[PDB]
């Protein structure tokens, strides 16, 4: 199944724009993903990821 | 003013001034702030060195 | 760069890589039945009027 | 009037971008001068040819062949220097709209199209320079300065000509200075033998198809007064490499903790430049070469076996 | 010979750095909680809490 | 010997505005070509600095 996201105005930084073929074009783009890791207890962490 | 590929028009380089002023205000209060020796004269200037 | 001689239009490109200004040999873009062109297709829309 | 009271912000098209012709690139001067953007790493890069045979053809005796010396095949190294450059720090007024993005009075916004005329100006003069010193050091320099007044109308490319040899064919670009093109100019303007007429006075060729380019480079003038000279350089196809490598910098600070806020702004920026059939002396020179050092003969080795095959003849006239 | 060639010793920049010596992955959960790693903003220099002994 | 000012920079010289006497000698110097630069037909030249008028 596809997964539609949202990413927040502040997760969102980085994006790079050239002409490929002669247009405005998005080459790059990184943004934040933040998860809570499954252990055995009950705590709760923000694991990190990049995409 | 060469004949140069990056030769600006005289009136254009006139009009940036009122360009620059719309986009300032435009944009917001921050900017406006930033600028503000320009819009604002100081009250003093005496004081204001 | 946006050029018309003899009611041909014509066209080039200045690149500027670290201090260099690139050119870009004159080229003539043609429309899809060929005949080249006769104007700039370039409008400068504006308050008052383009 | 704008001047410390800063009244209006427009930029002004009259900022004195350069006072020096600095085209003289690629088509320019017919590809005697290339100026590629190919970064590379470190602050060499040589490249190893093979070198040619000098005894592969001998004399034969068919009656008694005898003993024959054997012969081995080596292997010369070109080389390509890395040179550096950079800007010195540029206070900033206080006047100047960095802050502002909508193509106003940023600290780069200035100085980039200044340095971008400047950054021509450094590559064209340490080349011709370089290429001087190199030609110099290899031996294919004519000085004409005994004979008169020091240039001719032709005779002295003549020279170079002979200098070059069968293959002076593959000279076609003369980088000279002004004062030696108004020369030329006056000898046509009062010709001795009467080859000219009043529409063809003004060639820029030198009576052999060659475009005479001009540029008022400060490698080109050695001495004052009476000590006077002018390096004129006639170049082959692709006699002097420029490579850039694409490593520009740039950086804005501010006047922290100061009376006034003493704005910054430093560049820097690198390129590869090797001369065709020439080495630079890393060892004698230094790791980053000065422009004296470049200017510096000795630290151009000729690695070519032939004259010919290295191109560039460097003319020195009064 | 070899002599009179020049030896172009090859050469390359992995990018990669050794990342640590001692072993920190026992730091939440795989100690079977014993440690146990949060994510919470403090303010000051302290946090006090109480139980009615 | 006045183009020599400015340098290489001294093609962009256009115009020589000058007085009547002056083109009038040098309409006289040109007739008088000991040097072997004009004939009868191209001898009242007005732009003569490199076609300058």
């Amino acid at each position: 199944r596809p997964y539609i996201k949202f990413i927040a105005a502040e997760d969102i930084l980085n994006w790079r724009e050239r002409w490929v073929n002669g247009a405005k074009r998005t080459t790059l783009l990184v943004f934040r993903e933040e998860s809570d890791a499954d252990d055995d207890g009950y705590q709760i962490y923000k694991e990190e990821v990049w995409r | 003013d060469s004949n140069n590929i990056k030769y600006v028009r005289e009136d254009a380089k006139k009009m940036h001034k009122l360009w620059a002023h719309i986009r300032m205000a435009m944009e917001g209060s921050r900017a406006i702030k930033d600028n503000a020796k320009e819009f604002v004269p100081h009250p003093d200037n005496t004081k204001a060195t | 760069e946006l050029r018309l001689v003899d009611g041909t239009y014509w066209q080039r490109t200045w690149r500027e890589n670290d201090g260099q200004l690139y050119v870009d040999d004159w080229i003539s873009p043609t429309k899809a039945d060929g005949s080249q062109f006769d104007e700039i297709p370039f409008v400068i829309f504006g308050s008052k009027n383009n | 009037s704008d001047l410390q009271v800063f009244n209006d912000w427009a930029y002004k098209t009259m900022s004195e971008v350069l006072d020096q012709q600095v085209e003289l690139f690629n088509g320019a001067t017919r590809g005697a001068i290339i100026l590629r953007s190919a970064g590379n790493t470190g602050d060499l890069s040589e490249a190893a040819f093979w070198a040619k045979i000098q005894g592969l053809v001998r004399p034969r005796d068919p009656y008694s062949n005898a003993d024959v010396a054997a012969k081995d095949l080596r292997q010369l190294v070109d080389n390509t220097i890395k040179v550096a450059s950079g800007t010195p720090p540029i206070n900033i007024p206080p006047s100047m709209l960095r802050w502002i993005q909508k193509n106003p009075q940023e600290a780069g916004a200035v100085i980039g199209q200044q340095l971008a005329g400047d950054t021509m100006q450094d590559m064209l003069n340490n080349g011709l320079a370089a290429g001087k010193a190199a030609f110099t050091a290899g031996g294919a320099v004519h000085d004409i300065s005994a004979a008169g007044t020091g240039l001719m109308t032709q005779r002295a490319f003549n020279a170079a000509q002979r200098i070059f040899g069968d293959r002076s064919t593959d000279i076609q670009v003369w980088v000279s200075h002004s004062s030696p093109l108004f020369d030329l100019y006056d000898n046509a303007l009062a010709n001795a033998e009467q080859l000219y007429v009043f529409g063809t006075v003004n060639v820029r060729a030198d009576a052999f198809g060659r475009p005479i380019i001009i540029t008022d480079s400060p490698a080109l003038v050695s001495g004052a007064a009476e000590t006077l000279r002018h390096s004129t350089l006639g170049l082959t196809t692709g006699a002097i490499l420029i490579e850039q490598n694409q490593d520009f910098d740039s950086t804005v600070v501010d006047g922290t903790g100061k009376q006034n806020i003493t704005r910054q702004y430093q560049a820097e920026w690198s390129y590869n430049l090797g001369v065709n059939g020439y080495a630079y002396d890393i060892a004698t020179g230094g790791k980053a070469p000065n422009p004296t050092a470049l200017a510096t003969a000795a630290n151009w080795d000729k690695i070519s076996t032939s004259i010919k095959d290295t191109g560039g003849v460097v003319l020195v006239t009064k | 010979a070899l002599s009179d060639l020049q030896v172009f010793n090859d050469w390359a920049y992995k990018t990669m750095s050794e990342v640590l010596d001692q072993q920190v992955e026992l730091f939440n959960g795989a100690t079977r909680g014993a440690i146990i790693l949060r994510s919470a903003g403090n303010t000051g220099d302290l946090s006090e809490a109480a139980f009615w002994a």
